[PDB]
């Protein structure tokens, strides 16, 4: 780990170069020394505030919601210094982390970021208040590159199929839970009860992890199957029969 | 205890149910049933039907279909749930099906 | 009328967005209530039509059995109709909590008071005894049948009330919140612009002062 | 700190937060359907959450009894209310789908004085009354609840 | 001023505002209910309020009769509209608890000619027909209403 | 352009939009009915619109035969599907008076091979089957189709 700390009481201009120093290091390590670098930029919202201060120092007229009119290109300048390059075995990834003011995704900070990034993780509040850690909500999240990230030769054959089925089962479980609140337990059929069992065990086993348990990709998928084997084969509509016959039993 | 079943119908229909064990006199010596003969007029049938609707002791009312046609306006005019009214085929009139109040109450049923 | 008439503000945006989310959640929950009532309504409908069909056959058999009793006894209907005092069958009301809606259902109660024993005409007791049984069963079917009709029109009323509320949320309340929110968003950008104008002119006036100083 | 001195607070804190958040979600639907259909466990969560909101998280800071509530007492109060929750939830879920089904109405009628005592815990009045007694008094409430649920089940 | 020259105008002004405001208070909920839960006393308000809106509050300034509206005509025809309201509201208030309630549909069909006459009160042409004819005409409508009510109730 | 080179394309695309739009217009009726209280002419529209959505508007670019659809094939496919639609509408409507009528269930069961052949039209690979062969096969389909309907009258 190469760690850069820019503290709240540190010079606000230094906060602007801080991510530039981190990325400059990442570019050296990744592209010149043939290795893979993960870059995590924490509290880009605080960066944006320091950038607004620099704009005021230049006596520039503020743009939308007080932020510079060039906030778009400045964020792109940071974010896009990443990815793979031809002829070299190194790579850079980024996981910018952003606080949403007033929890509104419309705010220029998450809006301008999302417009030039590929999907989102999205940490929720309800899961946090329910004392689930990590509190990450899979329904509103998206990874546009997942199609290329996973599969045979990269993780495991069944990765893509397990993800899609778990998403559908979680979305249905939430839908059934909402129904239960209206019609009651006695009005539910057996399939609905299975989805409620999945919902409860999905959050307890799959999402809830703890800060010191390191789950590799293969254990995560095995946990997926343990939850999916709640349902009989015919209810797993999004998993091809070939995958089920190989992975579903045992 | 709770509720009685009132029967308005012809001689054989009423006789059958009475043997069925249903039907009794009230404390005022009124009967919760009417036998409808050929000489019984419309006002007498309707007055009986309504009075059962206004009585708190009845509830399910059993009528012959042909009667339901005779005083049909009184069956649609009152929409509540106490007076659950069932229309049954008389000894000779044929099987009921059409003009059922409930079948009309839902227009999505064959 | 057209708008909730809350003065444009960032606070209004937060309130309206929370109000919109609430309205949308209520719309979806009430839609599920309607769907549950509609399925139950149609099920009740399936049983009631099949029950109505069965009633036909059962009453036919009971009516025929009467013919046999009359054949043997002769004119027993006169005694039965006149000699009436207490009922053996009575119906007790019960409540069935089918969903959020509570529906009144009838329940058969065999009170227990003995029916009249009649061997006076030709002593046709056996045919009268079979006749009692056939109509006794007929009554039990009819009791069930009323709980169909008496638990059914109440479902049609509950559905009409639920769908009307859902339609109002969809056609009146949310459109009105969306028009209010869009109004707020536009007016706030208008306030942002007039601030931009003044700040730009301030910067130009400062530039003019600086030039004069040189 | 909590694990060194109390050992009980951390898990009580977790359960208390779960109850309050679950109550907010149940409140959203109750305002819509009027409690027409609720699971028996959900009914307990709503009722215990009201106990918490009124008799734990609410206090009049101008009264001798709530001008300052020492932490040992705060933990005592929460320990009893959650202990009730767990026992009430266990009783109805354990006896569910059986003959002698236990419901909230049965619990409230069976041990109504237990809820009164729980709602009275804010009045033990620290400093005027002693630490040793307040701890003993809350211990008695726990023993009474355990015996009340034992006789119910 | 009004007390000196008219007197009747002020209580008519007040009642008219109450009717229009009550209709608005109802319209807010009627849009959602569908006129299902309305009492007969409220349906009278809603339809009289329409009577006021369509015949009293609006006028076509490009006609020989609405180009100018002398005050005596405005208060004259308002008195009739309010008098109808009070008599129609009384008709149901005195019968709702009896063995026959005079619902709006009964008074509407029974007095349909009065409702048309009340709506015609605008077409008086004050230049051709002066004050004497207009006041006498409005007096006749009041008598026609009173006689129809006596035959109704 | 269309008049000069293809002639029938323009009325066909108009009918195609009418069929597809009607399928949307019928959606509310189907949802509340389940195709029970539904005209046989509407069942034709719904099922033919499905055929259009499935085996015409849908195109699978990962198959070697469907990489590129020449215009003459696009209008060929649509012509036969709409020609079927028109024949099916006539089969029902011209016999719907009394006594002995044709329904969609009768048409579908009667000439299931024709409905299949219509779906099969997208598999005519322009790389191996030339313009004359594909047009000839589509012409034969139309004749087989019209003759299948002829047997119903």
């Amino acid at each position: 780990v190469c760690l850069f700390l820019n503290l709240a009481n540190d010079p606000t201009i230094e906060r602007i170069i801080t991510p530039r120093l981190a990325l400059t290091t990442a570019e050296f390590l990744a592209y010149q020394c043939e290795k893979h670098v993960l870059v995590i930029l924490t509290d880009m919202s605080s960066y944006a505030e320091a950038l607004r201060e620099v704009s005021a120092a230049r006596e520039e007229v503020p743009g939308r919601r007080g932020f510079p009119g060039y906030m778009y290109t400045d964020l792109a300048t940071i974010y896009e210094r990443a990815g793979r390059v031809e002829g070299r075995n190194g790579s850079i990834t980024q996981i910018p982390i952003l606080t949403m003011p007033n929890d509104d995704i419309t705010h220029p900070i998450p809006d301008l970021t999302g417009y030039i990034t590929e999907g989102q993780i999205y940490v929720d509040r309800q899961l946090h208040n329910r004392q689930i850690y990590p509190p990450i909500n899979v329904l509103p999240s998206l990874s546009r590159l997942m199609k290329s990230a996973i599969g045979e030769g990269m993780t495991r054959k069944d990765h893509a199929d397990v993800s899609n089925q778990l998403y559908a089962c979680y979305a249905i479980g939430k839908d059934v839970q909402a129904m239960k609140a209206v019609v009651g337990e006695e009005a539910l059929t057996s399939d609905d009860l299975l989805y409620l069992e999945f919902l409860q065990k999905f959050e307890k086993n799959f999402i809830t992890q703890g800060p010191y348990e390191n789950r590799t990709v293969y254990e995560t998928l095995d946990i997926g199957w343990q939850l999916l084997r709640i349902f009989p084969k015919e209810m797993l509509k999004r998993i091809p029969q070939s995958t089920l016959s190989e992975f579903y039993p045992r | 205890r709770g509720k009685l079943i009132a029967v308005i119908g012809d001689e054989d229909t009423v006789t059958g149910f009475l043997l069925g064990g249903i039907g009794e006199l009230n404390k005022n010596r009124h009967p919760n049933f009417l036998v409808v003969e050929k000489d019984t007029t419309i006002n007498e049938i309707e007055d009986t039907f309504r009075q059962f609707l206004n009585r708190d002791d009845i509830g399910i009312i059993l009528i012959n279909q042909y009667i339901a046609e005779m005083v049909r306006h009184a069956l649609d005019a009152h929409q509540r749930s106490i007076p659950a009214v069932l229309e049954i085929p008389s000894k000779e009139h044929p099987y009921d099906a059409a003009k059922d109040s409930i079948l009309r109450r839902a227009k999505g049923m064959f | 009328k057209d708008r909730i008439e809350i003065f444009p503000s960032r606070m209004a945006q937060t309130i309206m967005k929370a109000r919109l989310k609430g309205a949308q959640t209520g719309r979806n929950l009430l839609k599920k209530k309607s769907d549950a009532l509609t399925l139950r309504f149609r099920q009740i409908l399936k049983k009631i039509i099949e029950t109505k069909m069965l009633m036909g056959e059962v009453m036919r058999e009971a009516a025929f059995s009467l013919a046999e009793a009359k054949f043997t006894a002769g004119d027993f209907s006169t005694t039965v109709i006149q000699n009436v005092n207490k009922a053996q069958v009575k119906i007790r009301a019960k409540k069935d909590n089918v969903a959020g809606v509570t529906l009144p259902v009838f329940e058969h109660y065999h009170e227990g008071t003995d029916s009249y024993e009649l061997t006076g005409l030709a002593r046709g007791g056996e045919q009268l005894a079979k006749l009692k049984r056939n109509y006794a069963k007929a009554v039990e079917l009819l009791v069930e049948l009323a709980s169909l009709q008496t638990s059914f029109v109440t479902l049609d009323e509950a559905i009409k009330i639920t769908n009307r509320r859902v339609n109002a949320i969809e056609h009146v309340i949310i459109p009105r919140i969306e028009r209010t929110l869009a109004y707020i968003i536009t007016e706030l950008d208008e306030r942002e612009r007039e601030e931009f104008y003044r700040l730009k002119k301030i910067q130009e006036k400062k530039k003019i002062i600086k030039e004069k100083s040189e | 700190y909590y694990d060194k001195h109390f050992t009980e607070f951390v898990p009580l804190r977790t359960k208390a937060k779960e109850i309050l958040q679950e109550e907010e979600d149940l409140a959203e639907i109750v305002q819509l359907v009027g409690k027409a259909s609720l699971a028996e466990t959900d009914k307990i969560t709503l009722e215990v959450a009201k106990l918490i909101k009124d008799d734990f998280l609410q206090q009049n800071g101008y009264t001798p009894y709530d001008r300052f509530c020492p932490f040992y007492k705060t933990v005592g109060m929460l320990s009893n209310m959650i202990s009730f929750y767990d026992m009430a939830r266990r009783a109805v879920e354990t006896t569910a789908q059986s003959d002698n089904k236990i419901t909230w109405s049965i619990i409230r009628e069976h041990m109504g004085e237990i809820l009164y005592k729980l709602s009275s815990m804010k009045f033990k009045d620290p400093v005027k009354d002693g630490e040793a007694k307040i701890k003993a008094d809350y211990a008695q409430l726990l023993e009474d609840m355990q015996n009340a649920f034992r006789s119910l089940e």
